[PDB]
């Protein structure tokens, strides 16, 4: 809405929901990269698909509820209604990677990384693994194997239930 | 939060032993880098939830674990089972994930005292060098010793009946039972 | 007031209660994050809500009688009966919870942070954390609030702990 | 990606101690300023794999590191191979990529005990500062400080031989059996 | 082939890429240097050098795959087709030097410069490549300096890369 | 490039101890502020080749640093000098480019455990803040401090000997060595 | 006497250029580039090889004066020695100071300056010798009186270079 | 007084303050607009506005001593008694303006740009300005006045700033 | 009215805003091209369609208040209202363009004018121009009309700037 939201929104959040919001947002804006948070709400609003409803739905997906009740004013009961109501601008697959590289700690992401460089040429984070790995056009909501398969061979079978999950859902 | 808290409670009656013993009955599942930082119940837990072995649905292999060293009283306190259906699912064919060949060896460690450890000590003094025999060790370790260095195993026990062929003779029983039972 | 004074407090500061003391002014200035103690302190002084008084409440809260006495040439007497008789800049909620997190080792919070694992990720917990850090996580969920400790009450009680029960009934009787 | 995951599986056996003899192994290829940034054994296979010393076609250098620090069931579990063919092809000349002065030392490192290894750092101490004398150090620290203050050459070999003389005479045949070699 | 085509191909690029680009095509650069991306499009497009194959075959020495399909909708096939049949654009020689560049880290090009700055009068190694070239003391046909210090920092594995593409030409 | 590949060649085996050793060691000719960004031994030589101290025709230095240091392997196996020549040459007056100050502070910084760490840290904490007192600082650091501080110097010394006092007593041998030096 | 200039402004560092144009100041407004600097002080008929060596031996950079203009350390003291003709004891003193203070030191020092002085004025992440010259235009540091700067100083516990100004002011 | 003066004070101004030496001078020299100082320098010396004092007085109010005391030849002292005891060319309210730019930066001028870039042209401001061309901004649309500064405080305000509001409230109560 | 006042507005504009002055004047001197303001302004005044109120108007069309108030003793109220009871000198297509043109920032014209440059000449547009030259350029072609919007909506379209789009429908909506 007005600036002083966007305002507040960028000084409550810290780095690490920063990087999350902007692999979130990076579905919608998949021709223009923002480097900052700033930039990205600023397009966003610029673009139109940047209102209240979908800030508060944004804003949920990070899981910060406490400016969701201070900002918005509203509550996590609303929110949830509309987004089961109205339909949702981020994909689940991109909730459901959020949902991966949360679980997985700074050791894990090491060995994965390891078994991964056959297919590649540096402190990396999940997401921009991921991010990484669909730049090259080998992990997409359609082609889901390497993930998974991968997944297994580190002993990691609970993040494989939930990709199963997911897909069985879809 | 109910499942979370009758873990922790679990976790918090078994001591330092028990805790061995159980790092050393599931070396099938955990490899030894990921053993090495265990140091209490709680990350034994989380490394089991981690494979999807214990969870409020699937509770198998933790009552195992329970029954298998011997601690029927939190069996019977902190998750309600009786002794009696644990040996009777245990006793049916592929419900039992824990092999019966580390049953029978923290058995036969079981069955070994101080005494009978250092002589087991002193008679593979030729195979296995003066430090990995050191006076901390226990038969576990010189079980675990004997496995990485292949001597034995499944298919080789030769070693293991010459040995304790000099101590006692019911440790060669489990061994035959466990032989014909295979 | 000036600089010299804040300079000279930071630097004799060690590093284990300036976490208490991020935590403690999260109330005062919720606007934005601090990086550091200079930083929160150089914020306050512009926002104009440190004085004299504001920086000999902070000094007392955190137990460092020593730098009011060699710094502010001021007792425990007077800070007290000021802030007896004068608005408090930091709520009791957060001096609580600043004890209550002074009364546990680091074998409790490895049980606390087992217990509520469902709530948070395994990677947010991964490193070793003081009780500060679970309850700014637990809050930023919306789950503790000064008028709604009961979810915080029942998980103590869970880890087979009395006394800080009776500190949080106290508490809450005060309200 | 089964070349990976055959390393990775391989890497998951490996604990503190035998990561540290692996690195001691390895110092004739990996300098110092790579030996200290490596904390998994991860690291390890990745700067060997840099010198193309371990990939798809040449596995002899992993082998031998295997076979050198006694674990013969990754040996024969993950990479199919036998003792006996590892024996055989260790003593064609011109196959040893590690001199055996390393593999001596090493295996001199393996038969002190505690009590032995007090009594060899106080029989160190008119070279070496006492910094180095805490409980910490093992003795291949103690080796490579040797090394390092070029009083534990391959051609100068005294000092080790008057330092073993006062705690046991199988040491003092190790070296003896060595200098036969060479 | 529009204007919207290298529009979307120039915001859609990293600066990593995007500097990348600019050395790998270096070789039609003869008439200028060009300073931006889209001037260097636009300078290929109007020399007549740029089509849907050669954007292609650009598009894929960056290794960008989804651009491929997304845009100008093609797969990884199709463009090694392509490429198989139809003429190069950029000699091999320039996606061998960019290939090793992808390759070495910061304390290897930092260890490199301080060994070639007795030749010579932060840098990256494409810019050192540059540089040399610039001396006319690395050369398509000769690389006996680039290959010795490679070998004497103990990375033997591009040294292997070296002789294997030498052993190529011939 | 010869001097270049030999100098990097040293300069691989320094770890990350030895560099500090070094930085220490090498303060009255680099300030603090060109010795900050200082991670690596390269950017030491650079450093040290900027103020023409070290070049094809003038080893002296880096022979010195790296004797004093005790890493005598390096100037062997590298350098082509053993160590009865530096021995010779440093008692020569005129000869030695590095202040007998210097060494004896780090011969003294070398005799200091973890325990005589925090002992020294506790004696001299009357005027030093507890934020310049933290772990992090060893023993080198709080001599820099000291020197900063100006409580510690060529001609200020007392403070030294009464907090070595208490630790222990060899350590006033050695100080009274150094003035006998003087 | 013309294409050494364009190699040595080419062999020099960013903050060594900064230490230059501040040692510069004494000798008109100076220019924002070193190649400027260095056409204007040629055009004056000030610039000379025993100036030019001079100028480097106070940043130095030896191996420059060895393998540009041929000289050794020994010539270019003997011909300080003889008369500092471009620069003077109390810019080398601020440059030596400014040498021997790392990161922590400037930010306290900035720190504790911005208390008569604008944010924007300092802004952040500066080097001493920053500070300096906005002390001189400020009119507070001259040659006569450095009172202000041995008592800013002191505060940051830093006693050894104010034995460094003390020696400089009882020199004289 | 000469022509060799003005010309040496052009050219020992950087870029930074010559801004504030054309802000400042807006309200006096309002029959043009002068595009460099050595023009405006110009015009002041032939309308007979230019002089000893009131070149003192401008390069006082720009914090260039030095200059004082080596081209005029005149210290603090002297500006300050003859300042006194003189009517003042530059109005206080850009004197204050001056202080308060003076007093902020990048992290604050950044908020500014972006929260009032809604009421003037997104990109009339689309190049990176300072706080004194946001002023000059703002005055062109009659929003900030010398005798009208409530917009200005509550922008201030807003970003949580609150000593330069109660210097604008010091200088509204001053009159 | 008089010429010292025209002249004093004339100057007073700088160069930024002429060429918007220039645009909007372009409908109401139609039959020659203007070469400059003051040119323009006197055509204007001596063919009897511009007086003080249509001065007020032109200059309330570039948010120049400031001077209105100053030189034309009229606040925005009072040529609110003139603008009311009046017809309006410039068309709404006109003041619709330049809002658009003030509302993009330059990195957007960059982008339209590497779009439209295949449309138009291939290097008659690559000297650096604003939107309202690309504008003008356009309607040199005859290709955007006050009736005819589509061609410049999805040009809009083109950049992702949609809100832009949202205000053309919702003027030809309106009208």
């Amino acid at each position: 809405m007005s600036a002083e939201v966007i305002h507040q929104v960028e000084e409550a959040l810290d780095t690490d929901e920063k990087e999350m919001l902007l692999f979130l947002c990076r579905d919608v804006a998949i021709d223009v990269v923002p480097p900052n948070v700033r930039d990205l709400l600023d397009i966003l609003r610029e673009r139109g698909k940047l209102s209240v409803g979908d800030l508060a739905e944004l804003l949920y997906r990070v899981r910060r509820f406490d400016l969701l009740k201070r900002i918005l004013k509203m509550d996590r009961k609303a929110v949830e209604t509309h987004l089961l109501r109205n339909p949702h601008l981020v994909s689940d697959y991109r909730v459901l990677m959020a949902e991966i590289g949360e679980d997985l700690d700074k050791s894990d992401v090491s060995s994965l990384i390891f078994l991964m460089k056959d297919y590649m040429g540096k402190e990396k984070s999940f997401l921009d693994l991921v991010v990484e790995l669909e730049k090259l056009n080998l992990v997409a909501p359609d082609q889901l194997d390497l993930l998974e398969k991968c997944l297994k061979n580190i002993h990691r079978i609970d993040l494989k239930t939930k990709i199963q999950k997911y897909k069985q859902s879809v | 939060m109910d499942f979370s808290r009758n873990l922790y409670d679990i976790g918090e009656q078994l001591d330092s032993e028990d805790l061995a013993s159980l790092k050393f009955l599931s070396l099938d599942y955990i490899p030894q880098r990921k053993q090495e930082p265990i140091k209490d119940a709680l990350m034994l837990f989380q490394r089991l939830q981690e494979k999807r072995m214990l969870e409020e649905s699937n509770l198998s292999f933790l009552k195992e674990l329970l029954f298998r060293i011997n601690r029927l009283d939190l069996l019977i306190t902190y998750l309600n089972t009786r002794k009696e259906e644990m040996e009777r699912e245990l006793q049916t064919p592929g419900r039992a994930q824990i092999s019966a060949y580390r049953v029978m060896l923290y058995q036969i460690s079981e069955e070994v005292s101080r005494s009978e450890l250092r002589s087991f000590k002193g008679g593979l003094q030729e195979e296995i060098s003066k430090c990995k025999l050191d006076d901390d060790m226990n038969l576990l370790d010189i079980f675990i010793e004997m496995e990485k260095r292949v001597i034995l195993g499944e298919g080789k026990l030769d070693i293991l009946k010459r040995v304790c062929a000099q101590i006692n003779k019911s440790l060669l029983k489990i061994i035959n039972d466990y032989e014909e039972f295979s």
